[PDB]
């Protein structure tokens, strides 16, 4: 007598087309956050010690 | 074929209904002349100016290509006005779909010719295009944001020259593509005319009937033309532009070019700068909204005598404001130009759907 | 009918979307 | 993507970092006789003094 | 819209001649002015009225301009 | 002579496809064009407002520019006059002509650098490799007064005198000045000054991968999904007999 | 300058009075001129910015 | 419901009086525009199941009209059924 | 409003097997597009000056937000255009599509019309490369008995490239690409009266399936394949297929001792060098992209593709291979053995397209007995 | 070119599923890979010996060209 | 432009060796002094305006190539304006 996620995200999001784009923008906006700020961390670690930055502290006083 | 040669037209219709040949014709020769222009032009601040006096002395026959353009762009807005005063009071508005489009064709016609003069770089180039893109600042909480970001700068300069020189280049192709969509929604109904009844009962062939009338139109345009161009290049020009542009001083009696004066002197004579900006909009786009102010039993003025009078009391009034448009706001043309914006607004809004009205009373109906 | 609940949920969008977009 | 594409070139008509880099003015007060309005070119546009 | 299927039309007969059996500009002045001048006239009441109101307007407001920026109007 | 020698491939840090500049050697490699190359070479394209947040801060490169005098005017005689460099303005040209610059160093024209790792084939690592690869002419070939033996350059005769050697310049860092060291942070800096853009097109490129690694499977999901209502479809002929 | 009728400026673009202080009294312009940061220094000087 | 329903939208065939004034408005565009010879709605119930829709006869011209029709009033119904359109069937 | 949008596209009918090969239409719809929008807003910061065009350019790249990148994508997005019109081209060879008689030629045209704007675009920005294009292209017409010269002449403002040249090939560059777009339409508009061709070369009218969502969720994907690899040239290597001399400003005294071709235009310049004389090398040059226009009259077979083909598909894939020799031999310096393996490859190319493939198509009818 | 009016088509059943009843990878690997495989041994034949040639050209070429360019005692 | 106009070829040639221009650089990057030529544009009588201004007590003459068609009046104007300067009427006193 228990449904799944999907079915879930079914109900409640997407059968609704009001609520299947309320969705979109929401989780668009969340996952802009979550995705550059993650992708911006990948990038910023993998050139660690390299960018303005990462030394710009030894020089500021500004 | 049939979109030209076997397409039906009234048996009927005037020298008025020579204006649309006419627009596309002006349309052609600015996109001929300006191409030609464009091939010597150079969009930077430093030469534009100069380049503009290059094409004029050393191009060969550069000084007629610059004048056709310039005065074709004079006898573009001539024919606009008269095509579309053929559509008020005959009218053709009812296609509504045509002449809405027509309103579109009309706005962007206008700003194109507003970024054209704005290319030699001259005093009133520069200040036109100050004041013009500045109209979008009157929009609460961005405006001001969006003549920045248009301007690309905190002030007209080179970024705008160069912008504007492609803006101006595209918009007419654009403008040409949106005559054709003009031109097929008119298909659609084919053409009204002088008597606002159906003329399906009488239709004969475009060619060879309007093809020689339409060349004849043709004929006479070219003359209008070329009587400015080669006896009068600058009668409907400024002075002021032929001084380059200078970002500290602002001519004492800038005025606009003539086509735009009308609207200048209803914006002017409000004191108010939002008002002013939404009574300038609207001066214009009152024209989408003369379809729904339609009470007339009949289609065309033609057979409405007090709608007639109205009519050209409306033309009159636009050649008083075109006047005030042209004098220093000072007394008593500050009072004048007030009573002819309000009149103007008046006469759309109020006192011709009354003149409908009355008249069908008097008819029975 | 339907129309408000649905001119409201399009409202809405419009709105987040200007907000965020812009 | 759309957002990032649209914005960018949004972005690219918008002041360009050459129109950003402002500066201060100074001005030489003994020039300007009692009664004059001096005009100076600054900041892309004109200041008077 | 295309001639075939433009409306429906029944008894009227329409007789015409050649351009080249006929002239092109007949009576053209003979009765051309007559046409001109009835057609003028069937108009003027309603086209210059507002004319002449601009004139009025012109030439009164263009004087009552200069008298205001003399000495003694 | 016509024989060439191309140039190996150096393991610069921005080599790498995700890999950004290393700031701090753009910072001394400016030191050095500074110090070494300006007094010959024009760098027309980079302002000192450039310099800020990539390898100086705005009151360092304000005081950089500062270091320099800057033609300006007219004033109200209508007279030019120096004032003190801005972020604003480019940097200082050695030559006021390509013909001043020719007389200048017999003859030969000093390119502008603003884009010569990107005007040569094999950028840096053949710069780095004409900077460090001078060497005596060998047996049998004689060059003409004025011109150097380089081995990486076309035709092996090149009029610029070795610039850089062993402590040519002192690097605000300490780091030591061997001429290898001046060599490859100078090149890292001519590597930022022909595409400034570099650091910012990877970052891009990363979200860029990311999102089509994303995208792609997504889309072609949903092309399936259409698709399959045709790619199991079943066909059956009936006729009549 | 020293147009309008207040001694003060005269826009002649649409008609606004200003004053000599630079404050907008007739016409359709909404607010006075902008006064910009400044600080009057050594000599006979200001800078402006 | 699903009989209220199904009687809103109907049936229909060529020899209907009703014509063009017909209530349904998929009866009344398919006389006007001669979209079909006739369509009847339906509900064939089983046990636990059945099947809930329409069938309809045209001409092979007629075919994507008819489904666009018949799918828009279906639609209709789930978002906007009228007390009036409701109260009549 | 409807209509026109729908049927010309929505109930589009479409083959049920048209493979990848056909989504480089839409592809190069795309290219079009992206150079459009790339390109106007390049154009509101580019000058057309002597003086001035190198430098706005760099402006664009250095100062312009964001200038850097819809730089490169339009550079790089121009090399996209032609590796997908290439493909177009090949494609519709293969499969026999240049029996859609006025498609097919309508798109000689548009390969045409491209390539002419291509070579003016890459003459605005000044450096060396745009300069001697400008000089060697415009030149081609000098081969032109009697007014030659003075077309030239005309065609440059002057007795030489200068200011006049550049100054009315951006006014070229700029209105062009709208042309083309034209063009285009009418080369959709007669194939709709068609149909699309599929990779079997049979009629496809028993099945036919609905544009839309097959073909345009199919073109929605290819078009993320070519997203991804121009943003993989813009983003890790906008600079691989161009030229470094381009990056040194113009200098009309003296032409680079390396001086080659845009990759694109390498196997046609392979073609023209090979010819020791300057009216055979031009007439060659014409005819190498010309020829295209024959390819219906040589058309040989019973069967409209190159799938049951195996004779005619070897020799297809000899060309593909011949013209990336060409392609490499262009690249290559006018010295031994080059000169030979370019001449070879050169008469390889139009021996293979006029005799060996109408050649093999006869000999495959013969082997099916019609 | 419109549906209703292509061509004349009698006797044929096609039966279908909707998408959401079905898998839109059934077997992707497990017989994609031996399709993908069969196809491209049907054709290599045709499609690989003229890029062989290419290479063999290109490598032979190059080759040739450095050897000219050197070591000639006179 | 004067040549066929106004003046012969050798006419405008000897009227523009009347004057001296600077042309370069020269092979040692410098500017230099020569006779005039058809070619060039009537000499400047100052490098810049803020040097007419100062030169003229900060008036400054505007150039004259466009006068006429910068002007309402035009000749008409130019014409009256050359040959109308009167004494100031009673009352009116022009600064220095
Ligand atoms: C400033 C604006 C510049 C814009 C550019 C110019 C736009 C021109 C608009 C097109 C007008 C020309 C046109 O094609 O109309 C033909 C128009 C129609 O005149 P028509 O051919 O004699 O027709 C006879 C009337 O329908 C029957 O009427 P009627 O019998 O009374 O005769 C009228 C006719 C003859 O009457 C007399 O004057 C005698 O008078 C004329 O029109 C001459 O003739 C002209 O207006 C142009 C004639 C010039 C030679
Ligand atoms: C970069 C170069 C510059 C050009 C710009 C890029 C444009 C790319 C061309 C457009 C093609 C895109 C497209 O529509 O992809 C459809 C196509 C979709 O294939 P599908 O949905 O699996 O079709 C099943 C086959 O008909 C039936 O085949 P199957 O069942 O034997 O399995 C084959 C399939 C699965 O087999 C396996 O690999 C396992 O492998 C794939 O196709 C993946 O994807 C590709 O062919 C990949 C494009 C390669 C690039
Ligand atoms: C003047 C005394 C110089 C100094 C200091 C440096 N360079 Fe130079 N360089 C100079 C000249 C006159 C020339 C022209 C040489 C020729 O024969 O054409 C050069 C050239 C270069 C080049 C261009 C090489 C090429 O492939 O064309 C480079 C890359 C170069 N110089 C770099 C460079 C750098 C980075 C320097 C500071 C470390 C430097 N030069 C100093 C004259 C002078
Ligand atoms: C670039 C500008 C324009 C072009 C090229 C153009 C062209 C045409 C053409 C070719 C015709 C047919 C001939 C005629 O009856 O005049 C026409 C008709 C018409 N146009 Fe325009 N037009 C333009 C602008 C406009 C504008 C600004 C309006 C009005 C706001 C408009 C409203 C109409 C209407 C209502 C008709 C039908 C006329 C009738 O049948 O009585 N047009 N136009
Ligand atoms: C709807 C059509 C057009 C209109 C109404 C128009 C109008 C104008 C106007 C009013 C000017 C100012 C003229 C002056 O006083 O100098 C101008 C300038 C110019 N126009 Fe256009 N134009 C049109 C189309 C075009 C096109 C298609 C091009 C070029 C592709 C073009 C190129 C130019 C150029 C280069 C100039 C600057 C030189 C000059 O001022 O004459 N125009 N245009
Ligand atoms: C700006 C260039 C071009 C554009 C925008 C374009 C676009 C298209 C489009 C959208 C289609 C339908 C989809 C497809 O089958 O790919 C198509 C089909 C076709 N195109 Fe092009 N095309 C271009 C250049 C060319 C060239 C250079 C040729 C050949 C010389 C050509 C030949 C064809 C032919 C014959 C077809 C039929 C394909 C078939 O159904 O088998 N096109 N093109
Ligand atoms: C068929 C479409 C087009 C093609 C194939 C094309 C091709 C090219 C090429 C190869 C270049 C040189 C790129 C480089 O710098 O290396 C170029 C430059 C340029 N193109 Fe286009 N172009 C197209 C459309 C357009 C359009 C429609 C405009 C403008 C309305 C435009 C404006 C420019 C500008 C401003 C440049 C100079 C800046 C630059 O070099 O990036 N292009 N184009
Ligand atoms: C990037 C593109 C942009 C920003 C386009 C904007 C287009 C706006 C409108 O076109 C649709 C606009 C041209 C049209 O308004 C309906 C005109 C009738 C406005 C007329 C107009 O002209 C002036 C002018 O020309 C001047 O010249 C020296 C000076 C002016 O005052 C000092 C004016 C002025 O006060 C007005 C109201
Ligand atoms: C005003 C407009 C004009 C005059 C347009 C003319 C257009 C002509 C053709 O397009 C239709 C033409 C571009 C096209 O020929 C079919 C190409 C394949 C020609 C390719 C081509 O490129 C070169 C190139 O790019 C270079 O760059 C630095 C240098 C070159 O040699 C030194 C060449 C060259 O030797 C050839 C054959
Ligand atoms: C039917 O209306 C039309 C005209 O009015 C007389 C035209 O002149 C022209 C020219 C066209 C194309 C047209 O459609
Ligand atoms: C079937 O032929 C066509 C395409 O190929 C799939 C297109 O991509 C597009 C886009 C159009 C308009 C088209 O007609």
């Amino acid at each position: 007598v228990a449904p799944t996620l999907t079915a879930r995200l079914y109900s409640l999001l997407f059968r609704r087309t009001s609520t299947f784009a309320l969705t979109i923008v929401v989780g668009a906006l969340f996952f802009e956050r979550a995705f550059d700020q993650g992708a911006d961390a990948i990038y910023e670690h993998i050139n660690e010690g390299k960018l303005w930055k990462h030394i710009k502290h030894k020089y500021e006083n500004k | 074929n049939n979109a030209f040669i076997d397409l039906p037209a009234p048996s009927n219709i005037s020298s008025w209904w020579n204006f649309g040949s006419l627009l596309g014709i002006c349309l052609i020769l600015q996109i001929l002349t300006g191409l030609f222009l464009a091939m010597h032009y150079t969009s930077d601040t430093t030469t534009a100016f100069s380049s503009v006096t290059h094409i004029c002395r050393d191009v060969n026959y550069g000084w007629i290509i610059r004048y056709m353009h310039a005065n074709g762009a004079s006898m573009f807005f001539i024919c606009l006005y008269m095509h579309v005063g053929r559509g008020l009071y005959y009218g053709s508005y009812t296609f509504l779909e045509t002449w809405n489009i027509g309103v579109i064709l009309l706005l962007t016609v206008m700003a194109t010719a507003f970024m054209g003069y704005v290319l030699p770089w001259g005093q009133m180039s520069f200040w036109g295009a100050t004041v013009i893109t500045n109209l979008l600042s009157a929009i609460p909480y961005i405006g001001t944001n969006l003549v920045e970001w248009i301007w690309g700068g905190f002030s007209v300069d080179k970024a705008t020259l160069t912008r504007f020189f492609a803006f101006h280049f595209i918009l007419p192709f654009i403008i040409m593509a949106i005559a054709m969509v003009h031109l097929l929604f008119l298909h659609e109904t084919g053409s009204n005319n002088p008597t606002g009844i159906s003329s399906d009962v009488d239709k004969i062939p475009f060619h060879p009937y309007y093809t020689i009338k339409d060349i004849l139109g043709a004929l006479l345009l070219i003359l209008a033309l070329m009587l400015l161009v080669l006896f009068a290049p600058d009668l409907l020009g400024d002075p002021d532009n032929y001084t380059p542009a200078n970002p500290l001083n602002t001519p004492p009696h800038i005025k606009p070019e003539w086509y735009f004066l009308f609207a200048y002197a209803i914006l002017r004579s409000i004191p108010n700068k939002l008002g002013g900006v939404l009574a300038l909009a609207f001066s214009i786009l009152i024209l989408a909204l003369i379809p729904l102010l339609h009470t007339s039993k009949q289609r065309s003025m033609m057979f409405r005598p007090l709608s007639q009078c109205l009519f050209w009391a409306l033309v009159a009034d636009l050649l008083t404001l075109t006047w005030i448009g042209g004098q220093p706001v000072e007394h008593p043309y500050i009072t004048i130009g007030q009573l002819a914006s309000v009149l103007y607004f008046l006469l759309i809004l109020v006192l011709m759907p009354t003149a409908g009205t009355i008249e069908n009373k008097l008819l029975k109906w | 009918r339907n129309w408000v609940p649905t001119a409201q949920l399009w409202g809405a969008v419009g709105a987040v979307g200007l907000v965020s977009a812009t | 993507a759309a957002k990032n594409v649209v914005s960018q070139f949004v972005s690219s008509m918008s002041a360009s970092a050459d129109v950003l880099a402002m500066s201060k003015i100074e001005i030489k007060l003994s020039d300007i006789p009692e009664g004059k309005n001096m005009a100076f070119k600054w900041r892309g546009k004109p200041l008077f003094v | 819209r295309q001639f075939g299927h433009l409306t429906r039309v029944r008894h009227v007969i329409t007789y015409s001649l050649s351009p080249f059996e006929q002239r092109a500009f007949p009576h053209y002045f003979s009765k051309g002015i007559p046409n001109v001048l009835r057609r003028t006239r069937a108009c003027i009441l309603r086209v210059a009225p507002p004319f002449v109101a601009f004139y009025l307007v012109y030439t009164w407001g263009t004087q009552e301009f200069e008298k205001s920026k003399r000495k003694n109007p | 002579s016509d024989l060439e020698l191309h140039p190996p491939s150096y393991p610069w840090s921005h080599r790498g496809l995700l890999s950004s500049l290393d700031h701090t050697s753009i910072r001394r490699g400016f030191q050095v064009y500074k110090q070494v190359c300006s007094s010959c070479h024009s760098m027309d394209y980079v302002a000192y407002r450039h310099l800020v947040g990539v390898c100086y801060t705005e009151d360092e490169a304000k005081a950089l520019a500062e270091e320099v005098e800057v033609q300006d005017g007219p004033n109200e005689d209508g007279e030019m006059f120096m004032r003190p460099g801005k972020l604003s303005d480019y940097f200082p040209k050695p030559y006021p002509n390509p013909e001043a610059a020719r007389a200048a160093n017999n003859g030969a024209l000093p390119p502008d650098l603003s884009y010569i790792v990107r005007a040569r084939h094999g950028g840096e690592d053949y710069v780095f490799s004409l900077l460090t690869g001078y060497c005596e002419p060998p047996t049998g070939v004689s060059l003409r007064e004025g011109l150097y033996f380089n081995p990486y350059f076309p035709g092996q005769a090149i009029g610029m005198a070795p610039p850089i050697y062993n402590e040519v310049l002192e690097f605000d860092d300490g780091t030591p000045a061997t001429m290898s060291q001046v060599a490859k942070d100078v090149c890292t800096f001519l590597r930022w000054a022909a595409e400034p853009e570099h650091d910012h097109r990877k970052r891009m490129g990363l979200k860029m991968l990311l999102m089509m690694g994303l995208l792609l499977p997504l889309v072609y999901a949903m092309k399936r999904h259409k698709w399959s209502v045709l790619k199991s479809r079943k066909l059956a002929y009936r006729p009549p007999k | 300058a020293n147009a309008g009728d207040f001694g003060g400026y005269y826009c002649p673009c649409h008609g606004s009075h200003y004053d000599a202080s630079g404050r907008i009294r007739k016409g359709p312009a909404p607010l006075n001129l902008e006064v910009p940061s400044y600080e009057f220094t050594s000599d006979d000087m200001v800078i402006v910015g | 419901a699903l009989q209220v329903a199904n009687a809103i939208i109907g049936h229909y065939d060529c020899t209907y009086g009703g014509g063009a004034h017909l209530s349904s408005p998929l009866a009344s565009i398919a006389a006007t525009n001669k979209l079909c010879q006739s369509f009847q709605t339906f509900n064939i119930c089983y046990a636990d199941t059945g099947l809930l829709g329409a069938h309809f006869v045209c001409d092979h011209m007629s075919i994507d009209d008819m489904m666009f029709v018949l799918q828009g009033q279906w639609m209709r119904l789930c978002t906007s059924a009228t007390e009036s359109e409701v109260l009549r069937g």
